[PDB]
């Protein structure tokens, strides 16, 4: 009889992990590409930011003179 | 006229290292500074009345 119930509660006890560890990679594979879609886009701005900048302040120095 | 790469801020804000927002804030205010100064230095500045002058001179 109880040949069963641990076997069984094993059984499941498994797919209780799997199901698990699936749903804690997929969130993993989503993770990933946030980081990516970051670095994408995202990063430039800074750079853009910098450029921006010289760009404005030859323009005032311009108009100064 | 100018060309400005059009710039998400908050974008920005999650693009640096901690050990780096110094810098990025610094660079965030300059930007604004810098702006607000173009908002109020204009293009050229004021003609200069020159019949006026050459009105009211001595030295020929």
């Amino acid at each position: 009889g109880e040949f069963a119930d641990k076997l069984n509660e094993q059984k499941i006890a498994q797919l209780e992990e799997v199901k698990q560890a699936s749903i804690k990679q997929i969130q993993d594979a989503i993770d990933m590409e946030k980081s990516q879609q970051a670095l994408v886009q995202k990063r430039h701005y800074l750079f853009d930011v910098q450029r921006n900048n010289i760009a404005m302040a030859l323009e005032v120095t311009y108009r100064e003179r | 006229k100018l060309a400005l790469k059009t710039i998400d801020w908050v974008a920005f804000g999650e693009i640096i290292p901690r050990n780096q927002k110094a810098v990025a804030n610094s660079l965030k205010s300059w930007n604004e500074t810098l702006t607000s100064r173009l908002a109020t230095l204009p293009e050229k500045p004021p003609a200069i009345d020159w019949a006026y002058y050459k009105a009211n001179v001595a030295k020929a």
